[PDB]
C-alpha cells in the first residue's frame, strides 16, 4: 500500500481469496438449503 | 422481463438471452451524429458531478476518497457496463445518498475508531453476497409492484433536487463574491478566491442563462421549419454542445474577470498518499481490524444495497417505459448485478460504489431519441455512447487544457436544461399544470376523459402530499430513509388508493402504458 | 378618406364629420383595465425618449432647446392632439430625423451668425403657410399613393433602427464601466461617474434581459391556457408594468451596485435662463435677425414639413390598416393640419416642433389591440389613452422621486420588447422569415400559392436592397435626404415593378387588404 | 426674457399679430387666385 503499514500473515491477494471462498462456501450452502427445501 | 421462472438464476440467463444477440446493432446503430452529440453532452453531465462529488468526498474523507477515485471508479465502472450491461442507455456514477451514507460511516468509524477505507471493503465484501443471493432468487422481480405512481414520484422529486441543487450553486457564488460598492483589488487567487471578487457572480449568472438560452432555442430550433430538414436536425441535436462552445468562448474572450473553471486532479494517484495505496487490505492497514465489524458490516451493506437496488431499478423502470420506444429490451437482473457486484470490487481498492442515477440516465436517453412528425419514434439504443462517456471520464485527468477553460456556470445552465427536459414524460407533472388550467383546455387523455376533474386533482394532491413527505425527509439528518418512505408509497397506491378510488380512475390515472382500461 | 373631394378644406372637414361622432364613445371606451395597463407603459415609452432626446438637444444647440421645453412641447401637443385629432391613437413627440435637422440649423446658425432659436420661430411661422395651404388644397391625397410596399419598407427600417439603438445603449454602457480586474474605489459620483464601476454593465444587462424575459413570458402567458381567463387576461395586460416593477424593485433591493437612473429637470424652467426666454422675439434677442432669413426660413420650412409629413402620415397608414380592425376612421388632414399648426406655435416659444413616432404609436395601437380566440378581434379606439400619457409627461418633473429609482435597463429592455412586437403585422419580416424556410412549410397566403417561391423572395430581395440602401443613406452626413430616398420607392414600385412582375404577383404581394387578387 | 434683450419696435405680441395677419392675408390670396383658377 502506501506509508507504513501493519504486516499481516496473509497478504492482500491471500486474504481476498480466503474471503472470496467463504463467500462462495455460503452462497453454495444457501443454494443447496434452497434445493433440499421446495422439493420435500 | 419481470417474470419468476422458479430457477435458480432464471432472472439473469433470460436477461442474458433477451438483448445480447441485439450486441452487433449495439455497435452498428451509434453510426449517426445523433450518437456523437449525446457522447459530448453526457459527458459533461457525468463529468461535472463526478468532480464535484469527488471534492466534498476528498474534504469529509480527509482525501482517503476524492476525486481522483471517484473518476477512475465512474470510468471502469461505466466501461464494463456499456460492454455487458443489459440496458447500455443507464449512466453509472455517483449520486447525493451515496456521498450521504460515505459521511455517515465515516462518523462512526471515527468515532469507534474504526479505518473507514477497510470498512468500506467489508461492506463492499457483504455487498457482492447480498446481490448474488437476490439474483439468484430473481429477487429483482420485485419490481414489477413498483407501479406508475412511485416511479414518477422519484423522477419528479429527483428533478426537483436537481434544479434546486443548481440554483444553490449559483446562490452560493453571489455569497462568495458579494455585489458591494468596493473590492480589495488584491486578493490572493490561489487555490480559490480568498476574498469576494468583482462582476464574478454576475457574469456566473450571465453565462448559466446565456447558455440555458441558447440551449432552449436549439431545441426550440429542432421542432421549427426554419433551414433545410437534415441541417436542421444535426444543428439541433448538437444544440447543448453548440451552447457549450458559444458560452466558453464568451468567458474566453472576458480575459479580466474570474469565473470558477472545472478542475480535475493531477494525476492518477490517490487523493491522500499518506493515508492508502491503490489496494486496501481487508485485515487493515495501520491497526488490525476487529472481527466484530466484519460480521457488523452487513448492516452498512444492507443499507446501500436498498440505497442502489431501488435507484437503479426504478431508473431502469422509468427509462425502459413502453412509451419511450425502446423496443431492444432492459434487463433488471443483469444490471444489479453488474452494479453492485462492481461496487462491491471498486470498495477492495479504495472506490466508490455507484448506482444508476435518474438524471443522468434520463437526459442520455431523451438524447438518443428520434422525434417523429411530437411523438417519438425511435431510441438510438447501442452500446458506444456510454462507453465513449467513461472513457472520456477516465481521460478527464489528461484533458486539463481542455477542461480548465470551461466555467462552471456553463455546466449550471446545462443543469438546469436537464432538469426541466426530464419532466416531458412524468404524468404527475402534466397534472400538476391541469391544476392551474381550466378544465375546457385539458388535453383528450384517459385520466382527464374518464375521471372527475376534482378526482384526477384529489389523485394529484395525494401525490403532492407525498412530494413534500419525501423533500422534508431528505432535508433532516435521517435523508438515508429515503428508500423506505418511497417504498411505503407501493402499499399506498396498492391498498389506500382503492379505498377511495374506483378501479377504473386507478386504471386511467396509474396506467403501465398510458391505456384507457 | 383619401378621395379628392375638389373643395377648399374638403379633406380637413371630411375628417371632422367622420371622427367627431364618436367623441361620446372616446372617452367610455377607455373604462377598461387595458387602456390603464397602456397608460403605463406608454408614458415610458414616450417619456424616456423624450428625455434622451431632450438632453441630446440641449448638448448640440447650448441648451436653447432642452429636456424641459421637449417635455412642456409634449405634453402640451399631446393633450391637445388627443382632445381634437382624428386619430387619437397616434403618439406625438420627438423623432431622430427632427434632432438631425435641429443640429444641421443651429450648425448653420453658428457659421452664419444668426441667432437658432429666433430662425427656428421663422421656420415655426412658414411651417404655419405651408400646411394651411396644403390643407387646403387636400394636398394629403396623395398618401394614397404610398401602397403596403413603402410603408412597410420605412416601418421595418424604423424598428431595426430602434432595436439596433437600444442595444447600442447596453454597448456604451459597456464602454463606459469596462469589466476589469481592478477599479477605483473611490470615484466621483456627481454629475455621472467619472470612471468606471464595478458591476454596473452586468447588472445593466441583466436588468434589460429580465425586463424583456418577463415582458416575453407574460405575452406568451396571455395567449397560453393557464389560470381563469379573466384573471390571465388583466395579468397580460398589466405585463409590461409587471415587468418593470419587477425589475426595478431587484434594482432596488441591490444598493450597492450603480445603475443609470432616469434625470427630469429640476422644475419648469427653461433649460439655458441667460440665453432666451420662455418667448421668442422673431425680431431677435441679441441681434436684430436679418430680412433675408425671414424669407429664407422657408426651406428649412419645407424640410422640415416634408419630414414630419411623410412620418406621421406613414404611421396613420400603418396603425389604420383595414387588417388591424379599425372602426372608427382616422383623418390625414386634420392629423396633419394639427402636427404642423402645433409645432409652428411651438417655435415661437422656443419649443420643438414634433411628429407622428412610428415606433411610439404602433405600439400604443398594440397595446390597445383584443386578440380574439391569433386573430384581432377590436381595438380599443379611444382619447383617453393619449390624453392621460401626454398629461403624466407633463407632469414628469413633479415625479422625481418616482422616476429616480427606475434604471435605463429596464426601459431599455421594454424598448427592445417594444421593437420586436413593432414587426408582428408587417408582411416583409414575414417574407424575410419565408427565405430561411423550406417551400413546403410556407404559409396559406395569397401570395405563397400564387406567385412562385423563387419569384417571391426576388420580390423580398428587392425589398432587402432598398433597406440595406435606406440604412446607408441614414448612417451618411446626408441623413436629412431620407424621405427623399424613401419616396424614391414609390416610382419603383409602381414603374420598375410592374416590368418584371406580372400584374397578379403585385396584386398578390403588394395587397392593402391582403386579398388573393 | 432673459438678461438684456434689444428693445425693437414692436413687442412680442405686436410682432406676431402683424405676421399672422400678413400670412393670413397671404393664404387669402392663394385662395381667391384659386377661386379665379379652374373656372374660366
Ligand atoms: C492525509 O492523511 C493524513 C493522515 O491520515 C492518517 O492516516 C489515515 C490512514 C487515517 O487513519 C487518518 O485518520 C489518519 O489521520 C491527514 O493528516 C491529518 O489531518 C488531520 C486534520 O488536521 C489531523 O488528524 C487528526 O485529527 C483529529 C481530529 O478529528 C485529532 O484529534 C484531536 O481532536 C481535537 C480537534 O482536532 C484536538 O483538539 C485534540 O487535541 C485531538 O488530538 C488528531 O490528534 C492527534 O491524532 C494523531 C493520532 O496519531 C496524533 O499522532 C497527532 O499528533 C494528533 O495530536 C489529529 O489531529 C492531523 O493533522 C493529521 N493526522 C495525522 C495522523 O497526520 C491529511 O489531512 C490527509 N490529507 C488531506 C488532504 O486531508
Ligand atoms: C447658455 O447660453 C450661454 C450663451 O449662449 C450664447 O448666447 C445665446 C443667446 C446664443 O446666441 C448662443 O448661440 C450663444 O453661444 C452659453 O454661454 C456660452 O457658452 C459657449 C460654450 O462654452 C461659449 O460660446 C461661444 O462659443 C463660440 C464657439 O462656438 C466662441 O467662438 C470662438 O470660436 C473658437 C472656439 O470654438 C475660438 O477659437 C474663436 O476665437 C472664438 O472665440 C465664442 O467666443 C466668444 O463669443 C462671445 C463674443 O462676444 C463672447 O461672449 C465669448 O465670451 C467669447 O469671447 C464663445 O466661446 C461661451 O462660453 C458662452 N458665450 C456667451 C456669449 O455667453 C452657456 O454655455 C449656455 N449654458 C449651457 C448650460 O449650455
Ligand atoms: C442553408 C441553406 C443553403 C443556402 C442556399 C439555398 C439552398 C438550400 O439548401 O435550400 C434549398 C432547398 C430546397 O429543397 P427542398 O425544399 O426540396 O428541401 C426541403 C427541406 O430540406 C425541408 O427542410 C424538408 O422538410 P422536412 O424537415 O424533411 O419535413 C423537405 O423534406 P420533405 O418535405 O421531402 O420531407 C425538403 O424537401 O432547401 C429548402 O427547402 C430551403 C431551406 C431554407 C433555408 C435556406 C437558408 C437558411
Ligand atoms: C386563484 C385562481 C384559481 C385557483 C383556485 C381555484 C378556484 C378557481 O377559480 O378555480 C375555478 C376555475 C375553473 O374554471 P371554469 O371552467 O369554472 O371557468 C372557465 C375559465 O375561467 C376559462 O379560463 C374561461 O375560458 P377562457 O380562458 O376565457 O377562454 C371559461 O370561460 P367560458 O368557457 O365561459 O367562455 C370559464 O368558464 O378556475 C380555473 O380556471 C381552473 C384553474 C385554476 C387556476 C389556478 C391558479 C392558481
Ligand atoms: C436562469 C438563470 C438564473 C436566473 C435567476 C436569478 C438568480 C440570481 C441570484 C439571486 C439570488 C442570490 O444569489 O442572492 C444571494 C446573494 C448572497 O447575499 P449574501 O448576504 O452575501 O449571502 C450571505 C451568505 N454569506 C454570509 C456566506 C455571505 O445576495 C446578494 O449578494 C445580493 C445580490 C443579488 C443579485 C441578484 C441578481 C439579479 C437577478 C435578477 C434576474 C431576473
Ligand atoms: C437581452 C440582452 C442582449 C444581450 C447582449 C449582450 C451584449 C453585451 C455587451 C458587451 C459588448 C461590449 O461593448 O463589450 C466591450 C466592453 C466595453 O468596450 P471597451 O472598448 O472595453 O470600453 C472602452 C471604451 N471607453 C473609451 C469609453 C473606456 O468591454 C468589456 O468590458 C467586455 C465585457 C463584455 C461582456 C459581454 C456580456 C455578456 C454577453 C453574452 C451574453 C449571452
Ligand atoms: C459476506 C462476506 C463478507 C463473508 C462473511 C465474513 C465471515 C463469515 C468470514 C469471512 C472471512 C473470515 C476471516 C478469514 C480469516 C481469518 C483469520 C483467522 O486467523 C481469524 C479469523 C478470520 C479473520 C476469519 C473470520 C471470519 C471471516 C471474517
Ligand atoms: C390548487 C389549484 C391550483 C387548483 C384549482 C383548481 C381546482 C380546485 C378546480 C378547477 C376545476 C374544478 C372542477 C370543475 C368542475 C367540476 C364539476 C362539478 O360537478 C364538481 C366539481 C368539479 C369537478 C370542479 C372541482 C374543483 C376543480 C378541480
Ligand atoms: C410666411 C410668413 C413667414 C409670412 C411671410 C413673410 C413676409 C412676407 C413678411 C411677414 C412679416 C414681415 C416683417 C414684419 C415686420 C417688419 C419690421 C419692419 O420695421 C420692417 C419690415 C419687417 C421686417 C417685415 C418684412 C416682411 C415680413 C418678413
Ligand atoms: C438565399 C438564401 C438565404 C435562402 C435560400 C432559399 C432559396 C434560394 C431557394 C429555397 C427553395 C428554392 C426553390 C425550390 C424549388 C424550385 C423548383 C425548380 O423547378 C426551380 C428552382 C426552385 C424555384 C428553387 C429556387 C431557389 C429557392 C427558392
Amino acid at each position: 500500500g502506501e506509508r507504513v503499514q501493519l504486516a499481516h500473515h496473509f497478504s492482500e491477494p491471500e486474504i481476498t481469496l480466503i474471503i472470496f471462498g467463504v463467500m462462495a462456501g455460503v452462497i453454495g450452502t444457501i443454494l443447496l438449503i434452497s434445493y433440499g427445501i421446495r422439493r420435500l | 422481463p419481470l417474470q419468476q421462472t422458479g430457477q435458480l438464476f432464471g432472472g439473469l440467463v433470460r436477461d442474458i438471452r433477451r438483448r445480447y444477440p441485439y450486441y452487433l446493432s449495439d455497435i452498428t446503430d451509434a453510426f449517426s451524429p445523433q450518437v456523437l452529440a449525446a457522447v459530448i453532452f453526457i459527458y459533461f453531465a457525468a463529468l461535472s458531478p463526478a468532480i464535484t462529488f469527488g471534492g466534498l468526498l476528498g474534504e469529509k474523507t480527509r482525501n482517503q476518497m476524492g476525486v481522483s477515485e471517484l473518476l477512475i471508479s465512474t470510468a471502469v465502472q461505466g466501461i464494463l457496463f456499456a460492454l455487458l450491461g443489459a440496458q447500455p442507455l443507464l449512466v453509472v456514477g455517483f449520486s447525493g445518498p451515496l456521498l450521504v451514507f460515505e459521511e455517515a460511516f465515516f462518523s462512526f468509524c471515527e468515532t469507534n475508531g474504526l479505518e473507514y477505507i477497510v470498512g468500506r471493503v467489508w461492506i463492499g465484501f457483504w455487498l457482492i453476497l447480498l446481490v448474488v443471493l437476490v439474483v439468484a432468487f430473481e429477487g429483482s422481480f420485485l419490481v414489477r409492484f413498483i407501479s406508475r405512481y412511485t416511479q414518477e414520484i422519484f423522477s419528479f422529486l429527483i428533478s426537483l433536487i436537481f434544479i434546486y441543487e443548481t440554483f444553490s450553486k449559483l446562490i452560493k457564488i453571489f455569497q462568495d463574491h458579494p455585489l458591494q460598492k468596493t473590492y480589495n483589488y488584491n486578493v490572493l487567487m490561489v487555490p480559490k478566491p480568498q476574498g469576494p471578487l468583482p462582476n464574478t457572480a454576475l457574469l456566473s449568472l450571465v453565462l448559466m442563462a446565456g447558455t440555458f438560452f441558447f440551449a432552449m432555442m436549439l431545441r426550440k430550433f429542432k421542432n421549427s421549419s426554419y433551414f433545410p430538414g437534415k441541417l436542421r436536425r444535426v444543428i439541433g441535436d448538437f444544440g447543448v454542445p453548440i451552447s457549450i462552445l458559444i458560452m466558453v468562448l464568451v468567458d474566453f474572450f472576458i480575459q479580466d474577470t474570474y469565473t470558477q473553471k472545472l478542475s480535475v486532479p493531477d494525476g492518477f494517484k490517490v487523493s491522500n498518499s499518506s493515508a492508502r495505496g491503490w489496494v486496501i487490505h481487508p485485515l487493515g492497514l495501520r491497526s488490525e481490524f476487529p472481527i466484530w465489524m466484519m460480521f457488523a458490516s452487513a448492516l452498512p451493506a444492507l443499507l446501500v444495497f436498498i440505497l442502489i437496488f431501488l435507484e437503479s431499478q426504478i431508473t431502469t423502470l422509468i427509462v425502459s417505459k413502453p412509451e419511450r420506444k425502446m423496443v431492444k429490451g432492459s434487463g433488471f437482473h443483469l444490471d444489479l448485478l453488474l452494479v453492485v457486484g462492481m461496487g462491491g470490487v471498486a470498495a477492495l481498492f479504495g472506490m466508490p460504489w455507484l448506482s444508476a442515477t435518474t438524471v443522468r440516465s434520463v437526459t442520455h436517453a431523451n438524447a438518443l431519441t428520434v422525434m417523429g412528425k411530437a411523438q417519438i419514434q425511435e431510441v438510438k439504443e447501442q452500446r458506444i455512447s456510454g462507453l465513449l462517456v467513461a472513457v472520456l471520464v477516465g481521460l478527464s485527468i489528461l484533458m486539463e487544457p481542455i477542461l480548465s477553460r470551461i466555467p462552471l456556470a456553463v455546466l449550471f445552465g446545462i443543469f438546469l436544461y436537464m432538469g426541466v427536459t426530464s419532466l416531458s414524460g412524468i404524468q404527475l407533472f402534466d397534472r400538476i399544470l391541469l391544476l392551474f388550467k381550466p378544465p375546457k383546455y385539458h388535453p383528450d387523455v384517459p385520466y382527464v376523459k374518464r375521471v372527475k376533474t376534482w378526482r384526477m386533482h384529489l389523485f394529484t394532491g395525494i401525490q403532492i402530499i407525498c412530494l413534500a413527505v419525501l423533500w422534508v425527509v431528505k432535508s433532516t439528518p435521517a435523508s438515508l430513509a429515503l428508500p423506505f418512505v418511497l417504498i411505503l408509497t407501493v402499499p399506498l397506491r396498492r391498498v389506500l388508493l382503492p379505498l377511495i378510488f374506483r378501479n377504473v380512475e386507478l386504471q386511467c390515472l396509474d396506467a403501465d402504458d398510458a391505456k384507457a382500461t
